[PDB]
Parts: C-alpha cells; structure tokens; sequence
C-alpha cells in the first residue's frame, strides 16, 4: 500500500554537497524509521544511516559521520539526504526504506524497534563527473 | 561486529537445493537477521525476518534457519526465476558481502 520514491540530480561535480530526496505517498512517517543505502557500481550494497520520524535519533557509518546530514520533515511526507566533499568515489546508486516495526518513543526509554526494512523504491544513480 | 557470507557464487539447475552461509564475528540473537533478493536493474525485497518468519508474498520454498553465529538460506527446488543477489545483513545493516545464484 505505501508507495515511495527518491529524487534527486544526476551530475554533480566535485567540491559541492550531494542532495536527494525520498518521497512517501501512500500513508505517514509516523511510527517508523527511515534509512539510506548505498550501491557503488562494481560493490554491493552499504549501508550510510537512518533517522527517527521525531528527529530525537539517528545512527550513521562510521566511515561517512562527518559529512552526513538526515532529516526528515513530518508534514510534507519527505526525507532529504545531504552529503559533504563530493569525490568521484561516491558515484554510485542511492536507496530509501522504511525500517522495522518499532514505535520506540523517547529519549529516556531507548529506541529499541529495529528488525526488517520494508519499501525500497527504484533508486536513483548519481554520478560524479567535471564534463 | 563483523559478517561474512559463504560461498561467493553458485550455478545450479533447476528442481534442486542451495546452501548458503552466514557468519557473524561473534554471537548474534535470532531476532536481527534478515534476508535478501535484489535483481539487477529493479527493487531489492524483503525474503525472511527473525531467521524464521516468513515475509509475506515470496513463496515457501525460501527457508532458513541457524543460531549463535551460523545462518543458513535454503530453496528447497531450484527455480529459474531465482536469479538475484541474496543478501543478509544485520539490524543496523552495517555489514554486507553479497552472494550471487546463477541458473545453469
Ligand atoms: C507520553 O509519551 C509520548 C512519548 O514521548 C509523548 O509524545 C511526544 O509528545 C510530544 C509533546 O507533544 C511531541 O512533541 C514533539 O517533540 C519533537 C521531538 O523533539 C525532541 O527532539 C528534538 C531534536 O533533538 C535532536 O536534536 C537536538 C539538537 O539538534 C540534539 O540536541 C538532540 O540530541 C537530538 O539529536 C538526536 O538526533 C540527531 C539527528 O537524528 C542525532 O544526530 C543525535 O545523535 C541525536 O540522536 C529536540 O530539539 C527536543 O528537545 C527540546 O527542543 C526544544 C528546545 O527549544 C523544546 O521545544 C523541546 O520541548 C525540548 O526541550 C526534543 O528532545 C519536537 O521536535 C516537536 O517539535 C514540533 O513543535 C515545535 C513547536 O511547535 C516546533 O519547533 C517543531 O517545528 C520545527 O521543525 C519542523 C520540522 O520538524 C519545521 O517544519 C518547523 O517549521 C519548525 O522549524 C515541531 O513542529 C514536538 O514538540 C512528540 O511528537 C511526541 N514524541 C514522539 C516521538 O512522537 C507524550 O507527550 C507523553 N505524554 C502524554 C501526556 O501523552
Ligand atoms: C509504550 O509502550 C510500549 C509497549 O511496552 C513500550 O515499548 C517497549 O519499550 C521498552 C523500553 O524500555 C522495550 O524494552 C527493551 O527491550 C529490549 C529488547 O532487546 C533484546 O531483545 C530482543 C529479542 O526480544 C526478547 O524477547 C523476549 C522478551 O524479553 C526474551 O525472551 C528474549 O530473550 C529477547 O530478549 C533482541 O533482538 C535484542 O537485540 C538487541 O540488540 C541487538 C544488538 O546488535 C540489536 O541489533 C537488536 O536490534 C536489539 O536492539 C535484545 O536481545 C531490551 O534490550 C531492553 O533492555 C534494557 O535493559 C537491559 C537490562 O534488562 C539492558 O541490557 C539493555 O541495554 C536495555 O537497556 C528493554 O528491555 C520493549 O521491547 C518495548 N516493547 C515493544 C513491544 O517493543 C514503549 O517504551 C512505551 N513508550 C513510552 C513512551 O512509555
Ligand atoms: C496517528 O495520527 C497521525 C496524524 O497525527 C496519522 O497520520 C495520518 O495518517 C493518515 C492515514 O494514513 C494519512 O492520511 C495522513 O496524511 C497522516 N497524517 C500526516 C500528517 O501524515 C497516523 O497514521 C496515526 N497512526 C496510526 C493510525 O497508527
């Protein structure tokens, strides 16, 4: 029933910051996670981070901490990806989901639902070039 | 933490069983694993949650099972529409290696 889809640019060049958009059209953000995967094209798939519909928590790579930025906005149905120091390295094929079933509320309980990742979306290619 | 999946590839026929394996670095409950069929050009999907409860819509030959520290996917009759990347990562997804079935 829930349907989403990412968005975003396809050539970026270097020294810029990476941007995309994930899109949900079939129900809220409530009640769930939302993540970000990533494919290179000669690799598998990575994995970058999600965050909390509230805001109140997100868990990132330990590779990408520094230059990641997840947010999510409650009203216009949309979460925006943003990346620092774009290299050619990053060219690769960007994933959205929905994370599992918890509704783990607070900051003094302890976010504690996490176990499948349900919609995945088509996906989109960014490709780093200078042409 | 640290996974890692064995064997690298397999080509089979069909109206037969695969074997894969799934290793952590250290011991993992039955409940943060999770199977998966990505095909190329397409939308990966979800095979199996908890190591043992089916996803609803694939059909009953994928099943798996394992405890502690070693996981195993199994189809039960080979297919020829089960050609995908099968991928298990953990909660947190932070881990990933890949494993490709091919049809012979
Ligand atoms: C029973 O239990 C339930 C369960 O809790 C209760 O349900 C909640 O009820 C709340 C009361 O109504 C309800 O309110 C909302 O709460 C929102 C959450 O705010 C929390 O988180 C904020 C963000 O914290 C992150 O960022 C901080 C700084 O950046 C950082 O310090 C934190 O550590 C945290 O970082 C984490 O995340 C990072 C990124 O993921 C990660 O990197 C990092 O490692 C961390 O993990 C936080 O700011 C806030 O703390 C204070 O904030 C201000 C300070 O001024 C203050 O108002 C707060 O009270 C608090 O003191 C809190 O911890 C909150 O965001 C919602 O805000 C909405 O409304 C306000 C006012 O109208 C508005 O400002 C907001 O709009 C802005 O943002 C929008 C986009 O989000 C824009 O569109 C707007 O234009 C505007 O810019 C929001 O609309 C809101 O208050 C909440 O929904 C319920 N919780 C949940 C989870 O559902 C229930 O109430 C209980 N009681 C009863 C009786 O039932
Ligand atoms: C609104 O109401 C709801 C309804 O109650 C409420 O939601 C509950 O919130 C509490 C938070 O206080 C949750 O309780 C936590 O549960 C954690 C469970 O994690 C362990 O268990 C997983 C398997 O389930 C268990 O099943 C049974 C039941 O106990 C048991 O027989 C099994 O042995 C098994 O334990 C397991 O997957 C999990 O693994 C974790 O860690 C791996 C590490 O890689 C991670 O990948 C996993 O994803 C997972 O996070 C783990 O084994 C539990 O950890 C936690 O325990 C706290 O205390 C212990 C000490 O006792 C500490 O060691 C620990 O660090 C924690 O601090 C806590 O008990 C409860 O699960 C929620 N209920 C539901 C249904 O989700 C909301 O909070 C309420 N909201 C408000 C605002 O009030
Ligand atoms: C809890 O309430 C929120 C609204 O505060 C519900 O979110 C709405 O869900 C309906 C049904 O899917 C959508 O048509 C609305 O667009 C949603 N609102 C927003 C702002 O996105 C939420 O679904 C409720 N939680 C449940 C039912 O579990």
């Amino acid at each position: 029933q829930v349907q989403l889809q990412e968005s975003g640019p396809g050539l970026v060049k270097p020294s810029e910051t990476l941007s995309v958009t994930c899109r949900v059209s079939g129900g809220s953000l409530d009640l769930y996670y939302w993540s970000w995967i990533r494919q290179p094209p000669g690799k598998g798939l990575q994995w970058i981070g999600f965050v909390y519909f509230d805001g109140s928590y997100g868990d990132y790579d330990p590779s990408l901490r520094s230059r990641v930025t997840i947010s999510a906005d409650m009203s216009k149905n949309q979460i925006s990806l943003r990346l620092k120091s774009v290299t050619p390295a990053d060219t690769a094929v960007y994933y959205c989901a929905r994370l599992g079933p918890g509704g783990i509320f607070d900051r003094w309980t302890g976010h504690y639902g996490d176990k499948w990742l349900d919609p995945w979306g088509q996906g989109t290619l960014v490709t780093v070039s200078s042409a | 933490i640290d996974l890692t999946q064995s064997p690298r590839t397999l080509s089979l026929s069909a109206g037969e069983r695969a074997t894969l394996l799934c290793r952590a670095s250290q011991s993992v409950s039955n409940v943060a694993l999770a199977w998966y069929q990505h095909k190329p050009g397409q939308a990966p999907r979800l095979l199996l949650h908890e190591a043992s409860t089916r996803a609803t819509g694939i059909p009953d030959r994928f099943i798996g099972s394992g405890s502690g520290r070693d996981f195993t996917l199994t189809i039960t009759s080979l297919e020829p529409e089960d050609f995908a990347v099968y991928y298990c990562q953990l909660s947190g997804r932070r881990l990933g290696q890949g494993t490709k079935v091919e049809i012979k």
